[PDB]
């Protein structure tokens, strides 16, 4: 059915709120790298 | 061929279009199927002996038939039932994968080679033989709208037009029916008979006499008299029709020239053949059609529904057709997901690209690099023996993500250069594919060492792992080429460089940093390795612990808008009783489950493990998914609670349950040392009872012994009176069990003519006297003049395993984990039993190697075909372990995932990690690759090389994940339509793809570096 | 009604079976039969036996098994009347004519008789030989006869059921090569724009 | 010695009706000569196992023939495949006018 | 032209290839004794040989 307007939207919204959520989890596991000390 | 196919676009394009068009056809040529033939096909010889009993039948039919099959090929295990009614069902199973056709045709003969021995009654009724498949593809039932239909007329009507109407569709099945095609019934009556000095015999005789088509040559045929000009055949007595004629039959004529009609001795009417199965639809008089099968399984179904109009008008009083059980929607509502998925995924991918390549003028590449493949994939599916089904569908869906992957993994690096070397569209795209080249191959050929290996598996399980395996291998195929001959091509045509806004296109900056932080990071972490390596193992440990802490399921308990519920009454329960207790059942659903329970096909006298007029089953059709919100409004619970409600329903056991979500524990005892049923039933006693003292919070499947009525015809006294020990036996069973006399055409159709004494005279023991036999003397005689009674126990149903007296058990230990122990008790537990009593495994139990009990066998294998395949990269040994090692990471991810989610290690899951591991392997490669390259391709630079790589390769890795990890969020949530499977899958990879990127990257530069420092140490 | 109607649109359609033939009904009168004491069996056998031929035993004829048939020689079975001729025996031990308990009467019947799919049916041979477009020749029938009673349905047998013939489908695969050829030829370096020639 | 009536109902019927489950039954034709003759021809989709396509049937015939009239069983029920009709039809004749 | 021409050409399965063989049928009225069917066959047989 013509729900592309409520789905394509879920996309723009989904992507961002999910990518950084990936990037973030990759910045902390990046800093906790303090194991160099 | 890339550097080659890149200067010639059209030949490329064109070779892709071909593959496309490989679907325009592939789609079609394909049989949509609910499920992959997942069972051992199996011949099943049905027999009957009207009015016998568990004794005779067991010994006079099952025996003359089980014993006369000395030589057959692939006899896996010969099951057996023997209903007290005449019914006999030797089912013969065969190793999953035989010539169902010859596997059965190879039998029948050995049946003929023995049937001449069967009792006349048994031959005559007709011995039967079939194959058993997915039970009832969809069960249509008929009902009267205008309250004008009998419990039998709908079966009858169904019997003349519909039943045989089955095949109006494009394709049809083996078995179907309920009810009873009409049958001329001559209910009798002892008093009148004795009056007219008549025997049931006379009747049965008077029938075969005055009613039976006769052959009568013709005038002026064969060697004529020369000169005859007229030629016409003669017509003598014919079959009977009018329910009246029969009544008008002639039984005898006394001294006053007066006659006695069959009428005068029995009520004659148009009835059914047997009155043992009454069926109801929302408690409305109704009969159905057991369409046990029917090609595009999906299309057939929809056509019986098309054929439907051919009978709407037909017959004045309602007759509205309803479809209580239909295993069809699960296809439209599956094909969809695939699409929706592909659609949502193809779109979902498009977007990512923009936030990364920001070029629309090159976001299209993938949008071609995906369908094209999933198309050709459809193709290579009909290539082999695979059907567009739910199983092979996920792969499509699953593989989709992966399928996508390659795309960018091919468009980024081919563009990475676009900025790095600032080189020209075409000139760059070559060099681009000048590296991921081999990588791409091995990478791909490597996974084939993790999906394919799994294909080749057991018997039933593998029947899916492969329906899986190749479904993804297939898709992993089109993968490289389409990504090697079309992508490189579709990329070299459209695109434009530079060796270097704000708005939301600042993003890139935010990204750059994280690139840098990664580069700045890994490098430092590298320096001091061990610190991170010891952490690796802790995880390794954890994963394991975690793993062994997760359960094992075959396949979910997938919710299907269908569910059965059973009814077993006490030995002796009249039809009435079984019905009284069925009616309650039917109530509850229509009563207290209103919001969902659409209907309730109920059938009095028919249970899957028990039969006669004690059993009963109800086909509950819940309202579709979108109309049952919450969990509690779903099957699992609707079933959970109902059975709970039933409990307090004293003096009969009842319960319901969801359907297996795929068509399919059982323990067999044997009477081997020659003992008997009684002793054998005496042992299954000690066992089922003992086994009962190790449980938390085991059962026989047969029925238990029923009271029976012994007669003992006293020969002497019998002969002293002058009565044929025949006229007796016939005059008995005849009137109490029913004889199949002649046949008669009823409105253009042949039917039976049964004779049995009307109920009134056969409800009670005493009633036996009632019956009078005739002696030569010419004077009637009571049975009682030479018969005596006495009660003893017997066995409703009776069974034997492999021509041997046996009893089945249903021992279930559902912890979920290690059932290979649950069996051990039994085999030894019962080892304390008498002599002759042996054991063995039937059904699901005999299929030793299941999924998970063997999974550990093929896995350690890929640890060969993958290590092996990956070593083929120039110089592998010493290095291989790094990619290998990357595996546990994504693994402890998928694990934690299914763990938290309270999920079990299901097949789709057993599938999952593989995908993941594929990916866990995937990315790693693309890193150790450039890593390897740099160090040799040009100047040496270990640590300084790997980082450099760990960088170049990050954007892609991250890229893909955003996609895949987005083209899976869909499935993990959903529990509305199917989805349970879509739960284990989806959740399977997210948990994987996550812990497979954040955690998996840092270690590769570690694993690889340390695996390299492992060389100069010798 | 149909074969006859279809007959009013032709230029210059037929049932394949045979048509109904005259037959001879017998009707053995049981009562009268029993009053005389003659087994309704000895009868039926003594009839068909002598008029249709029974397959009795077998016998080896010069090293080969063969049949042993019994049937009354022609002389006594050419005409209706001849039925009386035949005498059956009653328990009493005294012969009895058929005629003592048999009656005749003629009715029509059907030489050959047929049914399609276990269902009573009759075949037709509707031929429209212009040569071109027979997919129309069928349409009349299906609707033409649609004006018929109830129970009377239709369907296609033999050559007719084999819907797609050569030429009725030829146009399907042809337009195809307009793909696999255009397609194949495009593979020549740079095809598009040129292929059409 | 039967006729179009009996045969139609006492043989064709006991046999056409006792074939509830068969694979690839394209269309079941039928004739029933007034002489006893009965010819259920069973067609199958161009391309099947002529061998099993037929062996797959016979059983369902046995699963019903015990009902046929004694005369009919006895004469022997038959079953075949139909191919290019008569590859070449030889006939025999008497030269010396001595043959019946 | 081609087109017009094309659509102007008939459609046959395969020729009516000539084969040195040919059948001819004989159907008499309901009741026709063997004799009769033969009398009318004999004529048929004649014509050809005749
Ligand atoms: C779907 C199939 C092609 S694979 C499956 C099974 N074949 C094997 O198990 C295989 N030989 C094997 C592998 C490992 C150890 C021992 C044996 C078999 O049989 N089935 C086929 C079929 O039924 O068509
Ligand atoms: C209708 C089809 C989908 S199945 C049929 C046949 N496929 C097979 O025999 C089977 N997969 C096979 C067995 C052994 C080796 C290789 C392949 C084939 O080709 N046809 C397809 C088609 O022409 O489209
Ligand atoms: C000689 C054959 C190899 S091709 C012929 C036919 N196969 C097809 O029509 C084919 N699947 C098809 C093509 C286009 C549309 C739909 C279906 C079939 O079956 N026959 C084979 C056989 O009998 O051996």
């Amino acid at each position: 059915s013509p729900m592309s307007l409520i789905l394509m939207l879920v996309v723009f919204g989904l992507i961002f709120y999910f990518m950084i959520l990936r990037p973030q989890q990759k910045r902390t596991k990046e800093h906790k790298k303090l194991m160099d000390s | 061929m890339p550097n080659f196919f890149i200067d010639r676009p059209i030949f490329a394009w064109v070779i892709a279009i071909i593959i496309m068009l490989a679907g325009g056809l592939a789609i079609l040529k394909l049989p949509v199927a609910q499920y992959p033939t997942i069972a051992p096909p199996a011949v099943t010889i049905s027999a009957s002996y009207p009015g016998a009993d568990a004794k005779t039948v067991q010994d006079t039919v099952t025996q003359v038939i089980e014993q006369n099959m000395n030589g057959i090929d692939n006899l896996m295990y010969m099951s057996s039932n023997s209903d007290s009614t005449g019914t006999v069902q030797i089912t013969l199973t065969f190793e999953s994968g035989t010539d169902a056709d010859i596997a059965q045709v190879q039998v029948q003969n050995k049946l003929q080679l023995a049937m001449p021995l069967l009792p006349q009654e048994v031959q005559q009724q007709g011995v039967s033989v079939e194959k058993s498949s997915s039970s009832f593809l969809m069960v249509v039932g008929v009902i009267n709208t205008d309250g004008t239909m009998t419990q039998e007329d709908i079966s009858d009507y169904v019997a003349a037009n519909m039943k045989d109407a089955i095949s109006r569709t494009s394709g049809v099945g083996d078995v179907q029916l309920f009810g009873s095609q009409y049958a001329m019934r001559i209910w009798m009556n002892p008093n009148e008979l004795n009056k007219f000095q008549l025997t049931p015999v006379d009747v049965i005789t008077a029938i075969k006499a005055q009613n039976a088509q006769v052959a009568a040559g013709q005038l002026g045929g064969t060697p004529p008299v020369k000169g005859q000009q007229l030629n016409a055949s003669i017509i003598a007595q014919t079959r009977l029709t009018s329910t009246e004629e029969f009544g008008k039959i002639l039984l005898k004529v006394n001294q006053d020239g007066s006659r006695v009609l069959l009428r005068d001795v029995a009520k004659i009417e148009l009835g059914g053949e047997n009155y043992d199965i009454i069926a109801e639809f929302n408690g409305q008089p109704a009969s159905g059609l057991g369409i046990k099968l029917a090609a595009n399984a999906l299309d057939t179904a929809a056509a019986i529904r098309a054929e439907l109009a051919k009978m709407e008008p037909f017959f004045p009083s309602g007759l509205k057709i309803v479809y209580p059980y239909d295993t069809t929607p699960f296809v439209k509502i599956s094909i969809h997901e695939v699409v929706k998925t592909l659609v949502e995924a193809i779109i979902l991918v498009f977007l990512v690209m923009y936030l990364f390549l920001q070029n629309f003028r090159a976001t299209l590449i993938p949008t071609i690099a995906v369908p094209v493949v999933l198309l050709g994939t459809f193709a290579v599916l009909a290539a082999f023996g695979f059907s567009i089904n739910t199983l092979t569908m996920f792969g499509m869906v699953l593989a989709i993500g992966l399928l996508v992957d390659d795309a960018i993994v091919v468009v980024e690096n081919v563009e990475r250069v676009m900025a790095e070397e600032g080189l020209p569209p075409k000139e760059a795209t070559r060099k681009s594919m000048g590296q991921i080249q081999g990588a791409l191959v091995g990478i791909a050929m490597v996974l084939s060492a993790v999906f394919v290996p799994m294909a080749f598996f057991g018997g039933s399980t593998g029947a899916i792992y492969r329906q899986f395996s190749i479904t993804i291998v297939s898709a992993m195929a089109l993968s490289v080429l389409v990504a090697l001959i079309l992508t490189p091509a579709l990329c070299a045509t459209m695109l434009k460089p530079i060796a270097k806004k704000g708005f939301f296109g600042w993003f890139n900056r935010m990204f750059e940093k994280s690139t840098h932080h990664y580069t700045d990071s890994v490098g430092g972490i590298l320096r001091s390795t061990g610190r991170y390596l010891v952490l690796y193992l802790i995880i390794v440990v954890g994963m394991a612990y975690l793993f062994v802490r997760l359960p094992s399921s075959f396949l979910p308990d997938e919710d299907q808008g269908v569910f059965m519920t059973m009814v077993q009454l006490p030995a002796g329960a009249t039809q009435e009783r079984t019905q009284k207790v069925l009616n309650e059942v039917t109530h509850y659903y229509l009563t207290k489950e209103k919001n969902n329970v659409e209907s309730v096909f109920a059938v009095n006298g028919f249970g899957f493990a028990g039969r006669g007029q004690n059993t009963g089953i109800a086909f509950v059709s819940l309202k579709d998914w979108a109309d049952r919100p919450g969990e509690e409004n779903k099957v699992e619970a609707i079933t959970m609670r109902a059975t709970r409600a039933f409990s307090q329903i004293k003096d009969a056991m009842v319960f319901a349950f969801n359907l297996p979500a795929i068509v399919e524990f059982d323990f067999e005892l044997i009477d081997q040392a020659g003992l008997g049923h009684e002793k054998l039933t005496q042992a299954r006693n000690q066992l089922l009872a003992e086994a009962a003292k190790h449980p938390d919070m085991v059962r026989p499947n047969g029925l238990e012994d029923t009271p029976q009525f012994k007669i003992d015809i006293d020969q002497e006294k019998a002969q002293a009176l002058g009565v044929s020990i025949n006229d007796i036996n016939t005059t008995l069973g005849a009137a109490w069990g029913g004889s199949y006399v002649n046949d008669f055409i009823d409105r253009g159709r042949v039917k039976k003519v049964y004779v049995m004494s009307e109920a009134k005279y056969r409800m009670l023991p005493d009633d036996i006297g009632d019956w009078y036999v005739r002696a030569a003397d010419g004077q009637m005689v009571p049975f009682s003049a030479f018969s005596s009674s006495r009660w003893e126990y017997g066995s409703p149903r009776l069974e034997r395993y492999n021509g041997l007296p046996s009893m089945e058990i249903l021992g279930q230990a559902a912890p979920g984990k290690s059932t290979g122990e649950a069996m051990e008790l039994m085999e030894q537990l019962a080892s304390k039993l008498p002599t002759g009593v042996g054991y063995d495994w039937t059904g699901m139990s005999y299929q030793e190697r299941l999924s998970g009990n063997q999974a550990p066998s093929l896995y350690a294998i890929s640890l060969i075909v993958v290590f092996l395949c990956l070593a083929a990269l120039y110089e592998s040994w010493s290095i291989p372990f790094s990619v290998m090692l990357v595996v546990p990471l994504g693994v402890i991810g998928a694990l934690l995932a299914a763990t938290f989610r309270g999920l079990t290690n299901d097949v789709y899951f057993q599938v999952g990690l593989l995908t993941t591991i594929g990916l866990s392997a995937k990315n790693a490669i693309l890193i150790v690759e450039f890593a390897k390259d740099l160090m040799d391709k040009e100047g040496k630079g270990l640590i300084e090389a790997t980082l450099d790589a760990v960088r170049m390769r990050l954007r892609p890795i991250l890229m893909t994940s955003l996609a895949f990890i987005l083209g899976v969020m869909p499935l993990v949530i959903s529990t509305g339509a199917g989805s349970g499977a879509q739960n284990a899958v989806g959740t399977g990879v997210m948990g994987g793809m996550v812990t497979a990127t954040v955690l998996a990257i840092f270690f590769v530069p570690v694993f690889f570096v340390v695996v390299r420092r492992r060389f100069s140490r010798k």
